[PDB]
RNA sequence: GUCGAGGUCCGGGGCCCCGAAAAUGGACGGGGCUCAAGC
RNA sequence: CCGACACAGGUGCCCCUGGGUGAGAAGCCUAAGGCGUGUCGGGGGAAACCCGGCCGAGGGAACUCGGCAAACUGGCCCCGUAACUUCGGGAGAAGGGGUGCCUGCGGGUGCGUAACCCGCAGGUCGCAGUGACUAGGGGGGCCCGACUGUUUAAUAAAAA
RNA sequence: GCAUGAAUGGCGUAACGAGGUCCCCGCUGUCCCCGGCCGGGGCCCGGCGAAACCUCUGCCUGGCGCGCAUGCCAGGGACC
RNA sequence: AGUCGUCUCGGGCGAGAGCCCAUAUCGACCCCGAGGCUUGCUACCUCGCUGUCGGCUCUUCCCAUCCUGGCCCUGCAGCAGGGGCCAAGGGUGGGGGUGUUCACCCAUUAAAGGGGAACGUGAGCUGGGUUUAGACCGUCGUGAGACAGGUCGGAUGCUAUCUACCGGGGGUGUUGGCCGCCUGAGGGGAAGGUGCCCCUAGUACGAGAGGAACAGGGUGCCGCGGCCUCUGGUCUACCGGUUGUCCUCCCGGGCAUCGCCGGGCAGCUACGCCGCAGCCGAUAAGGCCUGAAAGCAUCUAAGGCCGAAGCGGCCCCCGAAAAUAGGCGGCCGUCGAGGGCUCGGGUAGAAGACCCGGUUGAUAGGGCGGGGAUGUAAGCGGGAAGGGUCAACCGACCCGCUUAGUCCGCCGCCCCUAAUCGCCCGAG
């Protein structure tokens, strides 16, 4: 096998609705230096004809910083999306929902820039990404 | 498929129905209906409703 | 350069009209060894919801997990005549087909009114709200004497197919009277054995637990619901007009360019929508249930009837069936289900998964 | 140095082939035609 | 009456207006007075589509020449209010809090326990108290013209 | 300064403006992506009852043609 | 429209540049072409009017192929690149300034291809530019004024006659009429297309850095066809709260967008959920076997085997007007099978049509019960901040009878009511 404890993605069951449109605002949940980023694109989807592209719980954005540290101020960054307002299913068939959309901000690999993560995290998101719940302080 | 309790009527809801809602400290709210969402959300006290599990509580409290 | 996208709707579908009829045909029927008829018949009730181990092969494996179901309700048919097929000059030919005599009707629900006596019901008495044309003076003797004609024929080597001419029996679960009569398919490579299949059946009932096999997937063909006229925004999906537009947003804009001079049939437009024959593929037969209830561990038995009833349906009286997901059609529509026809290549074990709920809650 | 019947080159003539990609479906007038129903 | 008409225009709304809420000749309800003649009727899950209206999860201008249209704010009371300035203004800048009903007191003018208006304490209900109706969204740069005003009656209201 | 400029005025300017123009907070079906509901038409039945317009007609592909043919040539298809 | 100077795209020869080597790649100087996708030239049709650029919506076509499928050469170790061949089934997207097409830029992506259809599409839309009438600036003119110079404003008419396409009906024909079940000649489809991850594997290859593939698993997105169990929207059925006014007050009602607000089942829906085969057959480029012309050699001249997201079939939708106008079972005729109107209702619906029921009865109403939606009715008794002659009495609001009351375009049981009477066509 190959990644056996450096692997940085991971696979989940779940497949949260997209309700994260490009344009949308989203609060920053680690202390990385940024406050407030805004969606400018989604990597790893395909659109149509005068299709926004939309993201959920555990998908990988780019972004652009409006809010925070000067030296963190309009600049692209790549964020993995962990809370969102819009509820979905799980494999039991219940929805869950959140209070805000959050999102981490990470390298394109996958590693957090942050050191720690402030907040619930969602469960599909953590196994999606091994290195965001192994920093994550609440799981759910 | 265990029956989940609502936070506001504190009633059970059968599995595969219902809504689970996460807060910003962790704390977990389980919604067996939009109608219990909103009335929670909104502050419409469930200990004046005799539908609502909290009436019985209450009146107990009251005596 | 332009910009591109796929066209709206699909072209395979054409043309979108009412169908031919309300009952269901079948064009094409699966290619079997084992010597039983292929398919059966029902009607819809309702849908529900179940959690259960899922065993097909994926990432949820193992895991329990939601699954929406629908139940169909499925009294035993009548199988009352056989049919078969030469090779003509362009495909197959009806050669002859054998019905059986009248017998009496036990199975309909007789009510004691004031006055008179049990209605006291035999066949061709429902049968005649279908076919109403029926033998005159049909004896078992000349019925025998048709079955060995056809039964020669057979042995001649003329016939080179045999179908099984079923009827439906709402009466039974108190729906309605007229039945539906459907021509069936046996399985199997011999047309003796497939006459032999039949003849032991003829005049008789069949069970759709004798026919078909839990957890096996099935095609399921039936009419749509039906929604009237519908314009072409709902029809083809095609996209709103600028909200500026002072004619109308809910239309085509362009409907041709001026060369060729004429309207392409490629244009979308309004028209029927609903209402269509469909056939849909690959949905699992979770269950198989008896008299209207559901046998869980050996020691639990439930009624799949919801508290207050199925919505716009009665309550399930007899055996019935559990197919995954949704099945086309409106409620108390006539349903036929056939064994999957482009199964695909790894498919789910050939048994009853493990059910841990059902849910008998109000759907209303 | 062994076999044992025509090879070696060049300049020309006739027919044909490659060079030879376009937008509604289709043009030897059409069908079609090969010791022709072509030259 | 004029406009070819028993014409949604114009002449004439030219003169006049009970009660409640309310600052109000506002909006809403209602008394008097008038009308069912702003005159073709009947049917319908009887569609598509068009005109007029209400609502819409998550995002919030990514639409578009352009925030077109729509939406936010909205009355009253009390705190508070910037650059600039022709010192008059800007200004209701911006921004923040309160608002129902019931019980009981105090004050102003008043002979009055007549009428109007202004405060105080307590109790209590709902998601929401200017609960319907009425009813500003706001701020910062630049060009032009000082301002109020006038214009192509019938495609231009403007820097003319 | 291709080709500004001082009463065909030059520069600046508070207040003012249904004038043109850029940005920010808020807001929202403008949009992602459209879905429901109401009233009036549309539709059917009983009545009154016109007008614009009209050489005669009226299916296509490739062609000839005053050079983009329902009507011509060769084909294709088509019950009313 | 004609033409192709120009434009786009090729070809012939080979001076050379490439450590040798013209042809891995680039290919001077010259020479021969194809297309009608740039512009120009002519003035052949159209001035008793054929409405412009751009954008939005929608349909279709070409290949000179950007990605996806399969190959050849290489100055191709691998990962990649450069050049070329077959291949048009599918895809080719979102944004910033600008009226822009185009071009430039941003973040993604397998790639973000070029073109034709009266520079497709205004009896489909919009009206930002251009191109009247108003006005300003600069320049030119003595002047009126002008500028392929900028700048602000500046109208988009329609009752479809024929044909065309989408759906819905009545007839005739198919050698007598009717009911039911079938066959499938032909037509349509993309019903599917395409990324990523695990493992193979830190392996092949390579000094190292780096770094594959066959096979085997999982999953996202776009596209298509369905459904309402879960979630969300609506729900002018219904229930509750509340403001103004009117019906004298209580109860109960009208109006004020459904007065406003909160919830809301059925129904409809998407933001919800379910479903969409990789095998066979013949081939293109290309890789080969046998084999002479031409005693050798040779994939070709005859012959043979493999070989593509491309073609045909399996699959799905329409389909007896398929003019060879079909098959079979049954009933009827030489009074009469069968059918229509009328009747009670929707698995259906613009009119038609379609489907269930019609005393061979649970089709609708009604009664009872089940399930659900709101949220605890009116009336009475008690309490209540306080007032009141500290009495009687008033009092917003609260508690008990009370999971109440009201309602249900959902279900079950019961013939109590209406599904009755009647009329008409019909082959011989
Ligand atoms: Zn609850």
């Amino acid at each position: 096998a190959k990644k056996g404890a450096g692997a940085t993605r991971g696979v989940s069951a779940v497949r949260p609705t997209r309700a994260l449109p490009v344009g949308a605002y989203l609060t920053v949940a680690d202390n990385s230096g940024a406050k407030v980023i805004q969606i400018i694109g989604v990597v790893e989807y395909h659109g149509t004809r005068r299709r926004l592209a939309s993201a959920g719980v555990g998908d990988m954005v780019v972004a652009t910083v409006k809010k925070g540290r000067p030296d963190m101020r309009h600049q692209v960054v790549r964020a993995v999306i962990i809370r969102q307002r819009k509820e979905y299913r799980r494999l039991d068939g219940m929805r869950v929902k959140f209070e805000d959309n959050a999102a981490v901000i990470v390298t394109p690999e996958g590693v957090p820039r942050g050191t720690e993560i402030r907040g619930p995290v969602a469960r599909e998101a953590a196994e999606r990404w091994v290195r965001i719940g192994s920093i994550a302080s609440i799981i759910v | 498929a265990r029956w989940n309790v609502c936070s506001y009527c504190g009633k059970p809801f059968e599995p595969g129905t219902g809504k689970m809602y996460v807060r910003n400290d962790g704390r977990v709210l389980f919604f067996c209906s939009r109608k219990c969402e909103r009335y929670y959300f909104m502050g419409r006290n469930p200990r004046k409703l005799k539908w609502t599990k909290a009436y019985q509580e209450a009146r107990l409290q009251r005596g | 350069g332009k910009v591109h996208r796929p066209r709206r709707g699909s072209l395979g579908f054409s043309p979108r009209k009412r169908a031919k009829s309300i009952v269901p045909r079948i064009r094409s029927w699966p290619k079997e060894t084992e010597v039983r008829m292929l398919g059966f018949a029902g009607y819809k009730a309702g849908m529900t919801h179940i959690l259960m181990i899922d065993d097909e092969p994926g990432l949820t494996n193992g895991k329990e997990i939601f699954m929406p179901v629908t139940i169909i309700e499925t009294p035993p048919l009548r199988v009352f005549g056989i049919r078969a097929y030469r090779m003509g000059y362009l495909g197959l030919e009806t050669a002859t087909e054998v019905i059986v005599p009248d017998f009496p009707l036990d199975n309909y629900p007789a009510k004691e009114r004031k006055g008179k006596p049990k209605p006291k019901m035999t066949f061709y008495k429902l049968l005649e709200r279908r076919i109403a044309t029926l033998p005159k003076n049909y004896t078992q003797e000349m019925f025998e004497q048709k079955l060995g004609q056809l039964e020669d024929m057979i042995k001649e080597g003329e016939i080179v197919d045999v179908r099984a001419i079923v009827a439906t029996q709402p009466w039974v679960i108190k729906l309605k009277k007229k039945p539906e009569v459907m021509e069936y398919a046996i399985g199997g490579t011999s047309v003796e054995e497939k006459f032999n299949y039949i003849k032991e059946k003829l005049g008789k009932e069949l069970r759709v637990g004798e026919v078909l096999k839990e957890g096996e997937l099935l095609d399921v063909i039936a009419v749509t619901k039906g929604k009237g006229t519908q314009g072409p925004v709902k029809r083809w999906g095609i996209k709103l007009r600028a909200h500026k537009d002072s004619k109308g947003r809910r239309k085509v804009g362009s409907i041709g360019p001026w060369h060729p001079a004429r309207v392409m049939w490629t244009v979308p437009m309004a028209g029927q929508m609903g209402f269509h024959h469909r056939t849909e593929l690959n949905k699992r037969l979770i269950a198989i249930g008896e008299n209207g209830k559901l046998k869980l561990d050996e020691n639990t038995e439930i009624e799949i009837t919801p508290k207050g009833g199925f919505p716009h349906y009665g309550i399930v009286r007899s055996d019935f069936m559990m197919i995954a997901g949704s099945v086309p059609g409106a409620i108390k529509r006539i349903i036929r289900v056939r064994p999957a026809i482009r199964p695909p290549k790894k498919k789910p074990p050939v048994q009853r998964p493990q059910i841990t709920y059902v849910s008998v809650e109000s759907k209303q």
